[PDB]
């Protein structure tokens, strides 16, 4: 059952950088 | 980017964002009261002593 | 020396409040002069007088001086 | 009974972030001078707080230096008189407080230090006080020696007519029209009851430009740190 | 509140009176001594002196 | 009639829009601590989440959507068989004290 | 081999009194405030020293050292305008605190509702004695009135007013020892507001719901350190508000006026903030039994905890007793307001009115009505 | 009262983001301002009447003063 | 005390009409919004050069 | 310190209110003592643990 | 009072005037010495014992 759990969508709140799933969060990190 | 770049150049280390801070405030102490004494100025400009010392 | 006081206070008697004021104020200074024996004064419409005319004389005045 | 409230008069430092007209709190002085200091007392402030506000220091010592103050014991022991300094306070019209009742009808002349500050109502008030006099209404009968002001209490003042125009001539040469001398002395009142009124105005726009500054900043720290709490997303899985 | 009275509590109260009723004259006996109360000290008869 | 009234006061109320149920927000008294502590572990389980949710809808000030609010008809009152049970067992208590 | 934080005797009390204390996560705004009095007490103390460095508790030069403290100290005029209005904040911190204890049930925590009204009646003492301190018009006759109001109490009455008056009035010597009880007493309310914290810590806090927050409890340094600091933040921008732009908006123009006692002034009011007490005091035709309603305004909040009937320790989910609690507060500035007018046919009856309500609602309406509530809702 | 010791819970499970992802003001007046409109909604039927009863008061007190205080005519 | 008749007046030794607040012999205000007459103080009368005033 | 150029009416109003607050933080400070001395006990003149002997 | 023109004056009132007002001055004044007396006898008596080890 611990398969069935998934984090909730965050898109909502996630910021401008941080929000394509596919664009890694390192190069964002020091701007943020 | 330029914030990325003013962190990971003077934010990184809490000694130098003391240092940061530090001289931040040196300079904005002079230039808030400076912009501040001149719009207080400018406000009641003629109704100020530094403004009529000049005529006595 | 005219003083402009004196031209606002005239002026601004014009006001229709004033206008008012001042007849309610002879309407007291008749009766209490004709009346002997009475007790009344007339300070109450004159304070009202003073009232309504020395609102409009603030709103003016200081312009001039 | 009744009293009558002072209209709000359009003064130049009503503004939320104005100062005193320095010019006329300058005429003001120069009218509690020769018009005021004659019967009304002034104590808490001194010819010293006159520099960089109406007068120049020269200015200031001779003013000063025009007045004659009593000093301390002498060589044996005597009240010796003595030309007056800048550090000393505005001389007292009458020795002994009950000596100005004695000169006058009764009623002792406030000091004007606070009087401003302490009538309610403010310069206002004691603005129109001074242009208030008229001939006393019909049916009130005044006793000999006291005159009829609608705005003072009671309505029966014992101030002789202190302003009429052409009492004083200004230094500047304004007009000495008794509306211009009394709005000049109320703003000088003012300044009496108030030394530290344009420095407040300008710590005051001090602070709301830092306060406008700062409070978003700390609301934007507090919803940072809380933005933890405020997006967390809970679930139930019970069995 | 009503959920005290009934058998059990008449008799406490009747056993701690005669304590309740000592600690109150001791205290009476303590405060006409402290302020000196003159309008108890005209009548004891040795302590009448000390006024 | 007074189901009216009662319904009106129940939406009133407005702990139904935080998807709890009356015997969630019953203040804890001694006897509330020890009825609770009888729950079941499914009932108590339930009680926890729910009292949790209302702590977060209340500290970010929203409610639940309309849909989910617990209808007058559907709330349960769990905890009323263990309090009348736990406020017997005191006035026992008390009746024997006396 | 372990932090410091929780292992050093003095740090182990700070970190679990104020870094890990475990607090609701839901507490509104108005918990903020049980810092800001706090904060406003430090600022009375720390500010208060400084005008006790240049003020003389003497007759003869006490209105003049004050006005030397404002025309002739360095900044003093900052100093003694913050200090007065920061202690008018400071009432107004204390009155929404002790309106927030009412409405969200916090009073069933006992015992620190009863040390929070030792502190509340130790403020309204030492605001009282500091008022007096300036020597003007106003403070000597508010001290005055207030003063005779003890000689209503039976028997011992007179002596004790003059006992308290060290003579047959307010003199030189009442000055003095104004000044030393005003001196003393905020440290015994320092004291008492740790022992308030102390009592607290022990069972956590009410959050808005009233349930108990077991499971929602966070560290408080994160969160709670940077709120309350915007709430310091925001009561510092109201109090240098009221400095800085109207320093006698809250203040009577008469006590600029020294203290002459030959002359009563036309208007003999107390601070704005005892004016709900004192309109009390006026509606009472008995003066005994008007210092007993005075005293008994304030005390009322003991029995609290034993009025409240209903089921639910918050007020959040009960409207009739939000409507009456917010009756109340509207009573108590209608209480405020009629203190502040004298004593007419408008006024005598409207205060009349106003303190049987004040009476009428904590002792009769909100009990009643709770039980009300409670038959409404099945239980 | 310390972490620890404070409640019992089962099966609960609490996601959470960092702050340095999150904005602080996620749709500060998208959302915000309906939200407050809903509080007040709720609240100003049970606030306001206290405080508008009292307004009425206030002002007929300070006009029953005035004549009260005004001259009779006699 | 707005300019008082002492040991004159109309009345007795006290007079003030100033206001509407007038004097008596005895002291009483003839009229006025004076809150009383002229203060009495307790003065335990023994005899004249004996009564004791405070 | 001397609040001028000499030992004056400032200095000594100051003096005052130093004297005044002070022994309020020495109480503080006689408490945080306390507090210190007794996470260890207090030590007897033989300097040997009395810990069996209390 | 804290004022140079009125301090000594006043502490005379205190020991002249003040019911059992001498007493007060006195026993404060002693009392300074008595609380000297035993913070000196204290820290003779940590340095013997060794009590500053804590
Ligand atoms: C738009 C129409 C007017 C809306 C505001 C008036 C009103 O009645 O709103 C009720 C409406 C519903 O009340 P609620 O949010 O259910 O209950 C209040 C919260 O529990 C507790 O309040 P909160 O934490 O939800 O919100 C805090 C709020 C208000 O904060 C406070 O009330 C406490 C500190 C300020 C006291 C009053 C200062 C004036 O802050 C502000 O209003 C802005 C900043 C004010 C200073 C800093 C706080 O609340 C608001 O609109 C915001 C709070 C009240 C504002 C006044
Ligand atoms: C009197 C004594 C002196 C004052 C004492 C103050 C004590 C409390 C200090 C902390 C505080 O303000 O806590 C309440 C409260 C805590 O919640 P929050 O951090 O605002 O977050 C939103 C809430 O979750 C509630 O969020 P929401 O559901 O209302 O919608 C989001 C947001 C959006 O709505 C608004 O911002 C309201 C409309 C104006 C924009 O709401 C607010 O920001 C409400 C507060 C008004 C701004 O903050 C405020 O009331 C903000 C103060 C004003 C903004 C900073 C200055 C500009
Ligand atoms: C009563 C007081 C007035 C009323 C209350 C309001 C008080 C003012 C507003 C609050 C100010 C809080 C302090 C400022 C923010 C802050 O530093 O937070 C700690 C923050 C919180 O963590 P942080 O993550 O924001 O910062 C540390 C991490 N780095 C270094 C990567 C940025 O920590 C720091 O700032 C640590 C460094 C401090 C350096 C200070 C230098 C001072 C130099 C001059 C002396
Ligand atoms: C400490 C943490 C901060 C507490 C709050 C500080 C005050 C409010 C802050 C927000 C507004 C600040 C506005 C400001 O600073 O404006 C400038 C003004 C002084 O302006 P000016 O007189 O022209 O001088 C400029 C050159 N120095 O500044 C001022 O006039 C300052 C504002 C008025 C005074 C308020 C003081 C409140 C805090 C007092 C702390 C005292 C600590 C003493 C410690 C012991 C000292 C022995
Ligand atoms: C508070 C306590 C009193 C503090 C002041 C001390 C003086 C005082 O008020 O009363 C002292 C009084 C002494 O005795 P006394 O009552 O004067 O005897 C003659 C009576 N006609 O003694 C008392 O009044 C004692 C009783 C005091 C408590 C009231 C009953
Ligand atoms: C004017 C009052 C302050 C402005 C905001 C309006 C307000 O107070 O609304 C009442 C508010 C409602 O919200 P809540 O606390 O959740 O109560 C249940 C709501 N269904 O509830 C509250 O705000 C309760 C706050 C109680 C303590 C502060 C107010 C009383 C102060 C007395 C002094
Ligand atoms: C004083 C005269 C009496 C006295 O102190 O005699 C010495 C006596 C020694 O006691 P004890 O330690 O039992 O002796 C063991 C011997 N094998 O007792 C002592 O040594 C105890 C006294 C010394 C330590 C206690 C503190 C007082 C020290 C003297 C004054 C301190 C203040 C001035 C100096 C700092
Ligand atoms: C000249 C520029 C002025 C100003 C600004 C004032 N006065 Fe006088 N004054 C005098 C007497 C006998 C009194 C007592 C009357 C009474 O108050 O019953 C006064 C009083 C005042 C006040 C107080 C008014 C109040 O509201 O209480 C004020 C503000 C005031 N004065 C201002 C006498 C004289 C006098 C000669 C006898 C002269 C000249 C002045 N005054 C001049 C002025
Ligand atoms: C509980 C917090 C306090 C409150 C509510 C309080 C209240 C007051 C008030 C209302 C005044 C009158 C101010 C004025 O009329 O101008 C005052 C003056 C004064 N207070 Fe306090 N005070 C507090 C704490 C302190 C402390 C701790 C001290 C001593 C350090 C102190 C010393 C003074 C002094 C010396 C004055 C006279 C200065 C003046 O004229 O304003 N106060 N106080
Ligand atoms: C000297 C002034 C006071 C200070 C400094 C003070 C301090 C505090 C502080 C810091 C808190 C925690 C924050 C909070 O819960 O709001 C608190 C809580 C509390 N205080 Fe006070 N307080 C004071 C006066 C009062 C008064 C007058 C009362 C009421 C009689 C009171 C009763 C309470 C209650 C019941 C709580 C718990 C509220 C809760 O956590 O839900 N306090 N106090
Ligand atoms: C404000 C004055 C002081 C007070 C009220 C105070 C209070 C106390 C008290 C009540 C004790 C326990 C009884 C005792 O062992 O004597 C104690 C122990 C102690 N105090 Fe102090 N003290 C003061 C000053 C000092 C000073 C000046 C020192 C030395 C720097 C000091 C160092 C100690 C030590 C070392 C102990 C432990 C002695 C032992 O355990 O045998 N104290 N203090
Ligand atoms: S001054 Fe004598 S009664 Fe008004």
């Amino acid at each position: 059952s611990h398969t069935d759990i998934r984090v909730p969508d965050f898109s909502d709140y996630r910021r401008a950088e941080v929000l394509d799933s596919t664009k890694s969060s390192k190069e964002s990190s020091d701007a943020r | 980017t330029l914030t990325a770049r003013l962190y990971s150049l003077l934010f990184r280390r809490t000694s130098t964002f003391a240092l940061t801070i530090a001289v931040g405030a040196l300079f904005f102490e002079r230039a808030f009261d400076q912009g501040a004494d001149a719009i207080y100025e400018h406000i009641n400009q003629g109704k100020l002593w530094k403004h009529i010392k000049h005529k006595y | 020396l005219v003083d402009p006081l004196t031209t606002v206070r005239e002026q601004c008697e014009q006001i229709e409040k004033c206008i008012k004021a001042r007849e309610r104020l002879e309407l007291c200074d008749q009766r209490v002069s004709s009346r002997s024996q009475t007790e009344e004064d007339c300070t109450e419409e004159l304070f009202d007088f003073l009232h309504a005319r020395d609102h409009c004389v603030a709103h003016k005045l200081f312009n001039s001086l | 009974d009744l009293e009558l409230h002072a209209p709000s008069y359009p003064w130049s430092h009503r503004g939320l972030l104005s100062s005193l007209d320095h010019t006329s709190i300058r005429r003001g002085f120069q009218v509690y001078k020769q018009v005021c200091s004659s019967c009304h007392s002034m104590d808490y402030v001194a010819y010293r707080h006159l520099v960089g506000v109406c007068y120049t220091e020269e200015e200031a010592k001779a003013l000063a230096e025009e007045v004659e103050v009593q000093d301390g014991p002498n060589e044996d022991g005597e009240m010796f008189m003595r030309p007056g300094k800048l550090s000393d306070y505005f001389p007292k019209p009458y020795p002994n407080p009950e000596a100005a009742r004695a000169a006058n009808n009764g009623a002792l002349p406030p000091d004007l230090s606070y009087i401003v500050r302490a009538r309610h109502g403010g310069e206002d008030y004691v603005f129109s006080l001074l242009t208030g006099y008229c001939e006393p209404p019909t049916g009130v009968s005044l006793r000999e020696g006291l005159y009829f002001n609608p705005y003072f209490p009671g309505q029966a003042i014992a101030m002789a007519p202190p302003i009429y125009n052409e009492v004083l001539e200004f230094d500047d040469g304004t007009p000495a029209t008794m509306s211009q001398v009394a709005k000049d002395v109320c703003t000088f009142l003012r300044w009496a009851s108030e030394p530290e009124h344009d420095h407040r105005k300008r710590m005051g726009l001090k602070m709301l430009m830092m306060m406008g500054l700062l409070l978003p900043l700390v609301y934007a720290m507090k919803r940072h740190k809380w933005s933890v709490l405020k997006s967390r997303k809970l679930a139930y899985r019970p069995p | 509140l009503s959920r005290f009275l009934g058998p059990r509590y008449r008799e406490l109260a009747r056993n701690w009176i005669p304590t309740a009723s000592m600690w109150g004259a001791v205290g009476a006996v303590g405060l006409v001594w402290a302020t000196d109360w003159r309008l108890i000290l005209d009548w004891v008869p040795y302590i009448n002196g000390k006024f | 009639w007074l189901e009216g009234i009662r319904k009106w006061y129940y939406n009133a109320a407005g702990f139904n829009k935080l998807g709890l149920m009356r015997d969630d927000t019953i203040y804890e008294d001694d006897d509330v601590k020890e009825a609770i502590r009888r729950l079941p572990e499914n009932l108590y389980n339930d009680r926890v989440f729910r009292i949790k949710r209302a702590l977060d809808l209340t500290m970010r000030q929203q409610i639940l959507p309309k849909e989910q609010w617990t209808k007058y008809e559907e709330d349960k009152f769990y905890l009323e068989p263990y309090l009348k049970e736990v406020i017997r067992e005191r006035k026992e208590r008390e009746e024997w004290a006396k | 081999m372990t932090n410091i934080r929780k292992s050093h005797p003095l740090m182990k009390i700070i970190n679990n009194a104020f870094i890990d204390l475990p607090a609701p996560s839901n507490i509104s705004s108005w918990w903020n405030f049980g810092s800001l009095l706090g904060i406003c007490l430090i600022l009375q103390i720390l500010t208060g020293l400084f005008l006790a460095m240049h003020y003389t508790s003497d007759t003869t030069t006490a209105f003049s050292s004050v006005t030397h403290i404002c025309r002739d100290v360095n900044y003093g005029w900052v100093i003694r305008y913050l200090h007065a209005n920061g202690a008018s904040m400071f009432f107004i911190c204390l009155f929404i605190h002790v309106g927030r204890g009412l409405y969200y049930g916090s009073y069933m925590f006992l015992e620190t509702w009863n040390i929070g009204v030792v502190l509340l009646f130790t403020v309204m003492a030492t605001a009282f004695m500091g008022y007096v301190l300036p020597w003007g018009q106003m403070s000597f006759w508010g001290a005055t009135v207030i003063t005779n109001l003890l000689s209503a109490i039976p028997y011992i009455g007179t002596d004790l007013v003059e006992w308290i008056w060290g003579g047959f009035s307010v003199d030189k010597a009442t000055l003095t020892r104004f000044f030393a009880f005003h001196f003393i007493l905020p440290f015994i309310i320092t004291a008492l507001a740790a022992v308030h914290l102390l009592f607290l810590h022990e069972t956590g806090s009410n959050n808005p719901t009233g349930i108990s927050s077991d499971m929602d409890k966070i560290p408080f340094h994160p969160y709670y350190t940077i709120k309350d600091i915007l709430g310091a933040l925001f009561m510092m921008l109201i109090l240098l508000i009221l400095v800085l732009f109207s320093p006698d908006l809250l203040g009577d123009p008469d006590n600029y006026t020294p203290a002459n006692p030959l002359n009563t002034p036309p208007h003999i009011k107390p601070e704005w903030y005892f004016l709900f007490a004192y309109a009390i005091l006026r509606s009472i035709p008995n003066k005994l039994g008007g210092v007993l309603a005075l005293v008994a305004s304030i005390l009322i909040l003991i029995l609290m905890p034993m009025l409240h009937t209903s089921k639910q320790r918050s007020m959040m989910f009960r409207p009739l007793s939000q409507c009456l609690f917010w009756m109340l507060v509207a009573d108590l500035i209608t209480l405020t307001w009629i203190g502040g007018q004298p004593v007419e046919h408008p006024f005598i009856i409207i205060g009349q009115l106003a303190s049987i309500l004040y009476f009428l609602i904590i002792l009769v309406l909100m009990p009643i009505t709770s039980i009300i509530e409670n038959n409404l809702l099945k239980w | 009262r310390e972490f620890g010791h404070l409640t019992r819970m089962r099966h609960v499970i609490t996601y959470s983001l960092s702050p340095f992802e999150q904005r602080a003001f996620p749709h500060y007046f998208t959302k915000g301002i309906p939200n407050v409109l809903r509080r007040t909604r709720a609240c100003i039927l049970r606030v306001a009447p206290p405080f508008v009863v009292f307004y009425l008061v206030y002002t007929w007190g300070t006009q029953e003063f005035e004549k009260s205080k005004r001259k009779n005519p006699a | 005390g707005c300019v008082p008749i002492a040991n004159a007046g109309d009345f007795g030794g006290y007079y003030c009409p100033c206001h509407g607040s007038h004097y008596d012999a005895s002291g009483r205000i003839r009229k006025g919004p004076a809150p009383l007459n002229l203060e009495v103080p307790t003065y335990e009368f023994t005899s004249d050069d004996l009564v004791i005033v405070g």
